[PDB]
């Protein structure tokens, strides 16, 4: 999920 | 009886003295000491001078930094540009208005400052739907096989400005009808009336359910799924320290979001919901603004959570303030 949460700018 | 009707108004005043006045036409300084106007246009000179630059920057960063330029942030310019609309089409127009002490734009431009005042915050409400939709398919992958492209994100600025229209273009048409509120500087959706020839009642009902229970489901909804995936995924790897610190962190920005949402829409429901319900009471024009404040300043904090407290916007936009090196 690290990569999907840093593409929505959550992480 | 406790106000004053007009053809296009309503001067939440008692006009037993004689000295209501229309406010297209006279300053309305015997609902409000003229300080209070003062301090109004204070107050709109304030959104105007950290609502403009904040949600200006956005744009110009994006045009500058080629990393910004991705389809999961298309959501994120369409709210910095809804804060523009609330900027210029509402803040500037009500800091001149509350200068003169009423609204002198008349009944037309009342028309106007309402259509663009509802459509920014329509539009800054939706894309905060629309951001926490896209955020829930792309991380709980709900669907099978499917990737958030160009084509999505734009059908997602398509639908927010679509969702505004179909709340700000009725009351234009005879659903529903804007008139200057509270200390009638500013014009909005008319809720202090049950102006039957326009069906002010099924309008506000259809405002409550379509444009603030619907959002305010989805939201919480899709942020639920959302941090109900991450707290799992972590769960299953706490081997990984990274992993533990993003549930963590998107736990808190959840928080932010939702407490931030209901903070902006939910005295602005309550409030209305009262002044509805229990009509023509005796509001305080000064009463009648308590919603306006929280909801007007999400032009500024909006943008300071969902950009600001993005490292990659953050990152861009402290590289353009420091003249590029940083
Ligand atoms: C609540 O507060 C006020 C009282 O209810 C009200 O203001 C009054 O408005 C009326 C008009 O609707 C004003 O009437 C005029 O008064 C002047 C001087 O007294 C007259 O000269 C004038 O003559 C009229 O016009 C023509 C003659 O040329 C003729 O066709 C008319 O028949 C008539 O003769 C009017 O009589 C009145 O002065 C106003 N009073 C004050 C104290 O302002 C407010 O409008 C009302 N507030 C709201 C928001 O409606
Ligand atoms: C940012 C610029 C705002 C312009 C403020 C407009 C001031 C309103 O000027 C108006 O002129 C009338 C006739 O002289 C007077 O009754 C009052 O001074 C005032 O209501
Ligand atoms: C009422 C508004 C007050 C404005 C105060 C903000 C001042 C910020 C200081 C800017 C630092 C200058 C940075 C140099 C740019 C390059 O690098
Ligand atoms: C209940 C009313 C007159 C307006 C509701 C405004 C709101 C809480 C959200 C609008 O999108």
């Amino acid at each position: 999920i690290l990569e999907n949460l840093k593409d929505v700018g959550l992480f | 009886m406790n106000g004053t009707e007009g053809p296009n108004f309503y001067v939440p005043f008692s006009n037993k003295t004689g000295v209501v006045r229309s406010p297209f036409e006279a300053p309305q300084y015997y609902l409000a000491e003229p300080w209070q106007f003062s301090m109004l246009a204070a107050y709109m000179f304030l959104l105007i001078m950290l609502g403009f630059p904040i949600n200006f920057l956005t744009l110009y960063v994006t045009v500058q930094h080629k990393k910004l330029r991705t389809p999961l942030n298309y959501i994120l310019l369409n709210l910095a540009v809804a804060d523009l609309f609330m900027v210029f089409g509402g803040f500037t127009t009500t800091l001149y208005t509350s200068l003169h002490g009423y609204f002198v734009f008349g009944p037309t431009g009342c028309n106007l400052e309402g259509f663009f005042a509802t459509l920014g915050g329509e539009i800054a409400l939706w894309s905060l739907v629309v951001l926490a939709i896209e955020r829930y398919v792309v991380v709980c992958k709900p669907m099978s096989n499917f990737r958030f492209g160009e084509n999505h994100a734009i059908m997602g600025v398509a639908f927010t400005w679509v969702m505004a229209l179909a709340c700000a273009a009725p009351p234009l048409v005879g659903w529903s009808r804007y008139i200057p509120e509270g200390m009638q500087c500013s014009c909005g959706i008319d809720y202090y009336t049950p102006h039957e020839e326009t069906n002010n009642e099924s309008f506000v009902i259809y405002m409550f359910v379509v444009h603030f229970i619907i959002p305010l489901i989805v939201i919480f909804f899709c942020y639920g799924q959302l941090v109900f995936t991450v707290k799992e995924a972590a769960a299953q790897q706490q081997e990984s320290a990274t992993t533990q610190k993003a549930e963590k962190e998107v736990t808190r920005m959840v928080i932010i979001m939702v407490i931030a949402f209901l903070i902006c829409w939910l005295p602005y429901a309550g409030v209305a919901f009262y002044i509805f319900t229990h009509q023509g009471s005796d509001f305080g024009p000064i009463f009648m603004t308590i919603p306006a404040f929280f909801a007007k300043t999400s032009a500024v904090y909006n943008p300071v959570i969902y950009i600001m407290m993005n490292k990659q916007f953050r990152n861009c936009m402290v590289t353009t303030l420091c003249c590029g090196k940083n």
